[PDB]
């Protein structure tokens, strides 16, 4: 639990965290990520969210594209499992 | 045992990103706006005004308070923009007056002075609801006053704003008679001319001092005394210390100089026979993990960008250590406790829009705090109410109120510091001003108003595109920014931080990096008081 | 909050009164302005045996002292020679 | 100053002593057999169990109590013999149900956790008094409450003494309501599943923590909802950490694993804002100046010898330091003042059958007690009152009256321990369980029934053999102990400790070399809750 | 000003409709039953052991009630059915104890009378518990306690029952000396022999009263003095009220007889200086506008048909006037303000499965009680809360809690009347007799238990389907019903009114038609103590 390995055991994937457009998406099909790293932009009621890489793990998949609008708490990217 | 190993919030920012660098550079900008302004709020009313002061050996107001508190104290001002562009062709620096906290002889006190520099010390609408703030704070937590008198009475072409109503200049001498009557010290030093009313605040102080030459304390001056009964006095004559020392016996201590009355109070102070006691527990202190000037990329000056409210806890708490509450469960608000400086406090923060979910959250962690008697914390920035009308069905409006009831109750000392948008009933439930909170504190990139300008602008959109739409005659694009351009202007005018400073809405515009220390100043202040009992109403389930 | 305080204190050389401005810097060292001359001052108080001593440095140079304050005077004993400054007395 | 020389307690007594070898030899075989038996108890349900809890990945009971309190602090468990033998073919370890007082984070809390080896955690009629005893305990001192929640629900086959009445299950959130009206925090871990009644335990807890996987909260079980409705629903999907922690919001922190959950548990009593404070004066502990292992010589297991009480004084107060108080006066009673790590404290004990002189002596020292607030212990060996026609005449029934209505009455903490027989009314003035003792203890050798089991029978020999001798068929000397010898049997295993134990009627069997410290034990966790004043009823003079 | 007209509740039930008929014959066959079998307790022990007490000169039990309550005034008696076929050979009306609330000297005491023809007077468990539950409504009441003592000691067969742990006899001398501090008057009548623990009664008793020879008090008998001393000596010389009134001192009033000893009592209760003080509103008192025997028809005797509780309330409420509050939210349960003979009353009543909204209805609605300090009545006809996932996840166990802690806090007083089931939690968040309510009354329809005797059927009829389908065995219908067969039997028995009023979990059974005068007198008994202010715990949102 101190070890942060926890951190990425709380979720299992990043979420939508409205319902809002699908502004930027920075991940690619197979994309090697680090904590930190920005995956998707998304704007809700004109208010702009960036969605972050989780964990380290590479991107097994992404569940959306640009212009698509992503409803609130549906899962945005696949992770592989490590 | 306290020796259990705990995680820490907060996270290395990326000092290389682009927005990183914007935003501090954009933070940077405003401060240093701020920094500049109090330099030239500092000097009053003016060198020639200045030089006429000194000229009669009388000390700067500023300096008098820098004698007056213990050698090397920090003093917390408060409202330093009260009157900044408030009247239209006057300059009132600082409102005339200058309140704060410090401390003399050991005790935290109230300093209220006059700044005899600016028209006189006259008392101008904004100087009156100054002083009246500061005696506000010094009756809701036990803190002794101490009023350096200076003044040269009402300001005559605005009386209608200053003598009658409740909260106007009467309200001054009622404030004083009620804390005396509490046992909460009313010190007076008659540091120059009163008149009028100003001579009741030297007779309704527990205990009075006096300087020989310059203080003057009559109800009627001269000029009065000549008309109504021809005849020629002068103020020394009419007042004085020694009239009030040896004969009308108003003063109970009677000094030389400045520096001699500032070492009296000092000793009136210590004879108080006061000792403070704490009623929560108290652990060591500890600095936050992470510098506070990253608060500068962190936050920028973009309202629209969103942040995360748990990297500005991470640098105000002691050992950036937070437990909280309800993590998963209303995550638009971020509720947990933690330290500053020793003591204990419960943070909210807003981290998002309010949902039904959130104001539970919410009002289930504000009875917590105030069954354990823990200080609470806000940081208000919001954005809104979920807007939807499933969320009305479900009763967003009465989950809303709960919190407002809740908030409005709750008995522990309540400092609340806006570091974002602060918009319609959001206000209220994250203890806005009208929820009387001990300190109320603002940061320069913040924005305040019933409503976002934006929304204004586009509901006006609507009225009118309808009003037209529906009477017949066509409304164009070009007629909605001749509709939406002068109300954006106003509200982006009418929400700058200056602009409610300016009015005693907050108590300070406040440097970011500066947070963790007057919130530790604030809350060490608010201990004075003992902690009482919270009563609720009842809670519309 | 949002300004430097800076103290004027005033002690006696000999039969001359000098004027110090000392401003408080958020570091924790202190800028001290003497007629048209700028210092800055940074120091501690250390007890060896029963002696405190002043440990400062003055525009980067550092020194080392015996301080001992008695009645209106500030004694400071070095190598390189004793100084004793007067405080003014109030009237 | 406190240089004083006094006189101590105690003597040494004679090793080589034919009786103190005998009574020593019969005293440890008690005690040896007293730790076999808890080795057994410590089990739980057993290998197979044990195994079964452990292969989920949960942790046993009693390691989670170990990893909860404070490294290497003290475990005051209690009632560790409820359901020993109670039921006829069911064999329920501890009740089912673990409580005990221990130090988490350096608070005295209640520690309440279900053992699911034990019938996989049911609440059998036992250990729902078991728990409402614990509940109780945690009142009247003051002691948060934790309990670790892993619970199968009521026992259906003794539903009607488990349900219904006032003391039955329901008794126990009505506690867990009261005590948090009173600002005594309810802390509930859910470990495991909790099922119908159980659910409202978290529910009704002021804080609540609940693991990943293993917890489960829901009203309704899946079988019922399968019943009710005909839907297939996991226990996981129906209630769960994630359902609850994120949707239901019913859990306020979200843990990975048991010791996660242990570690969160920690950190959420240091944010109780709470500091102990002590009414009584306080002095440095001392030891004993004698061998606390010589009570087996001195007591021995044969209640028809006697032995002086003091010798059991001398050799638990603090130095063997002992005030009497009314030494000559009603000598059967032994009544003085003594500290017990560094705690003061007026000792009551029996020497000898009660008189009026003893009666009055009592009542006296407990009125002396009451008034200086100084906790009260008494030490129960008795064999009855005194009986004879003048003793009646004199009002000795008046008299013992006297002491059983101050003992009531008093208001500073009181403890019991019973080193001996306790018979008729006598348990009653030297405050039985009926009179509220903060804890009640008894020793190996005690007995406790209405009467003496010789008593009873030689009673039924008189009348019986009246029966027969007024009625004029003749009733032997054998016809006597077909009536004597049944009488002894009953009264002699319905007196025993364990029998007293099983049931809840006292809260444990200590080892005699434990008493001091057993007894500071008790007397600190008693000290959390201020000592109020004490209000009398009419003195029958 | 009270002269708005208002609506009314009620309907005329259709009585020619066929289950208005049967519904009527099965409700008066059960009053039928329930008439005879009281009358058969109130015979006692029987006509030999009747002519026995007569032939001694002693006034019957009932008879002394008669004669000393005031005239005509009438006499509220509780648990008629204690001990109704408890103990399997042994028959002991009434639990050998008579306890009621009757007016003395215009003021509502408490009465507790030993019935000497049943057992001699001797002291079974259930005696303890029927006297106990007297003195705690005595308590809660400010009742002033009269005891007419005719009692032969405790039940040695049953010792274990009897005399040992906390809610054994012991307790009844507790509570003696708990309400004597409080001022609650313990007046005690030997009208009898007293022996061993009974004689601590008249000793423990703010005043005392004995007969001239049938009175007999010691802590030792003659048979216990024989066989320690050898002496022999008469009861009366031992004890007698001569001895205690001239020697002993014991007894504060002397009486001839029966009948003296009664006028003698009521001198005492009138200058005991009490006047009745009410803290509620009072308005004139008004009759339904309905008869009361329609509930007959209303109700019924078949748990499974469901009918409107709104019939019922508007049959015992002054005028049949109610004030619905929140009518259409949670429509499964009833709240509202009534009044009944003048008192001001919030009624809660089951009409149907409790759900998330009628639980957050009950919250709210018990809330309001307390802060304007209403009585609460309750009308516990439960089938069970509401099973579902979607339930379960909204947490409908959160929603239930809240109710069950609502209830246990509030401080107003609550009177529970059951006129149906009362299965499961349901019992908790109604106010059952784990939370204290003032009385508790049951209708001699009603079914306690866990749950509904079906539910644990059909539960274990999935169980062994499940055991053998998946262990593979085949488990056919015909072995279902040697499964459910014995549990709904047993569930029947042991939910049976009388089974639940044999031992005292409830008041009494009382017949419908008498539950508004019932109703009546337990409130106006209640209001002898002042209502205190109501703590709440913390809300779970
Ligand atoms: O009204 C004109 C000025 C001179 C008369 C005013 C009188 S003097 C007595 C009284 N006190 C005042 O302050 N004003 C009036
Ligand atoms: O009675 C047999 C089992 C299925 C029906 C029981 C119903 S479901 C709704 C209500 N809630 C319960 O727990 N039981 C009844
Ligand atoms: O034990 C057998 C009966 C006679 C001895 C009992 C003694 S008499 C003194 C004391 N008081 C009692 O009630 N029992 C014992």
């Amino acid at each position: 639990y101190l070890s942060s390995v926890s951190s990425q055991e709380t979720q299992g994937g990043p979420l939508a965290p409205m319902t809002g457009t699908i502004e930027k998406v920075f991940v690619k099909a197979g994309d090697k990520v680090k904590a930190g790293d920005s995956l998707m932009v998304m704007i809700a009621m004109k208010m702009e969210h960036t969605i972050k890489s989780p964990k380290d793990g590479t991107v097994k998949k992404v569940f959306y594209r640009e212009g698509a609008q992503a409803n609130r708490h549906t899962p945005l990217v696949e992770f592989e499992e490590e | 045992y306290h020796g259990d190993s705990v995680a820490s919030l907060g996270t290395q920012p990326d000092l290389g990103s682009a927005l990183y660098q914007e935003n501090y550079k954009q933070m940077k900008a405003l401060v240093n706006q701020l920094h500049e302004r109090v330099e030239h709020i500092k000097l009053g009313g003016g060198e020639k005004a200045r030089a006429l002061h000194i000229s009669r050996g009388k000390l700067l107001p500023r300096e008098r308070i820098d004698n007056l508190i213990d050698p090397g104290s920090p003093f917390l001002e408060l409202s330093q923009f009260a009157g900044y562009q408030l009247y239209d062709n006057e300059e009132v620096p600082g409102g005339g007056i200058i309140t704060g906290i410090g401390r003399v002889s050991g005790v935290e006190c109230m300093i209220i002075a006059n700044d005899a520099t600016v028209k006189g010390g006259a008392y101008y609408p904004v100087t009156v609801k100054k002083q009246l703030r500061a005696q506000e704070i010094a009756m809701q937590n036990r803190l002794p006053c101490i009023y350096l008198v200076d003044s040269g009475g009402a300001y005559l072409p605005r009386q209608a704003d200053v003598f009658p109503d409740r909260d106007h200049f009467g309200r001054t001498f009622y404030n004083q008679a009620i804390m005396s009557s509490k046992n909460i010290a009313q010190i007076a030093v008659v540091m120059g001319s009163c008149t009028a009313g100003g001579a009741y605040v030297p007779a309704m102080a527990d205990e009075n001092i006096i300087v020989r030459k310059q203080g003057t304390i009559f109800l009627a001056g001269p000029p009065l005394v000549k008309a109504a009964t021809g005849e020629e006095v002068s103020a020394e004559d009419l007042g004085g210390a020694d009239l009030h020392c040896r004969k009308s016996g108003v003063s109970d201590h009677w000094a030389l100089d400045d520096h001699h009355a500032l070492h009296l109070t000092r000793k009136v102070v210590r004879n108080l026979n006061y000792q403070k006691k704490l009623d929560v527990t108290i652990e060591p202190s500890e600095e936050p993990l992470f510098p506070a000037d990253e608060l500068y990329g962190i936050v920028g000056a973009n309202l629209k960008r969103s942040f995360d409210v748990r990297e500005v806890i991470a640098r105000i708490v002691d050992g950036s250590r937070f437990t909280e509450f309800k993590a998963f469960y209303g995550d638009t608000l971020v509720t947990g406790f933690a330290r500053i400086f020793g003591y204990p406090v419960g943070i909210v923060g807003n981290n998002g829009v309010l949902f039904s979910e959130s104001a539970k959250k919410g009002t289930h962690f504000v009875q917590l705090c105030c069954q354990r008697n823990i200080p609470l914390l806000f940081l208000q920035n919001i954005t809104g109410f979920m807007v939807g009308r499933e969320y009305e069905a479900e009763g967003i409006a009465k989950d809303g109120a709960k919190m407002v009831a809740a908030v409005a109750c709750a008995q522990v000392p309540k400092i609340t510091l806006i570091i974002g948008g602060s918009y319609g009933a959001g206000n209220y439930g994250m203890c806005g001003r009208a929820y009387s909170p001990r300190f109320l504190y603002i940061w320069p990139n913040a924005r305040i108003s019933v409503m976002g300008g934006e929304q204004a602008a586009n509901v006006l959109a609507t009225i009118t595109k309808d009003q037209r739409a529906r009477e017949g005659k066509q409304f164009s694009s070009a007629d909605e920014a001749a509709l939406k351009e002068p109300i954006i202007k106003k509200f982006e005018e009418e929400g700058n931080p200056y602009y409610s400073s300016a009015r005693v809405w907050d108590d300070g515009i406040i440097d970011p990096a500066d947070t963790r220390l007057v919130l530790g100043l604030s809350f060490s202040a608010a201990l004075n008081a003992p902690i009482e009992k919270t009563d609720f109403g009842i809670f519309r389930m | 909050l949002n300004i430097s305080y800076t103290r004027n204190m005033t002690l006696k050389d000999g039969k001359n009164n000098v004027a110090i401005a000392v401003t408080y810097n958020h570091d924790g060292s202190y800028s001290m302005q003497i007629e048209d001359k700028t210092f800055q001052v940074l120091g501690n108080l250390y007890s060896e045996g029963d002696c405190t001593y002043l440990k400062c440095s003055v525009n980067g140079v550092a020194s080392k002292a015996k301080l001992i304050i008695l009645e209106n005077t500030i004694y400071l004993f070095s190598k390189e020679g004793s100084i004793e400054i007067d405080i003014p007395v109030p009237k």
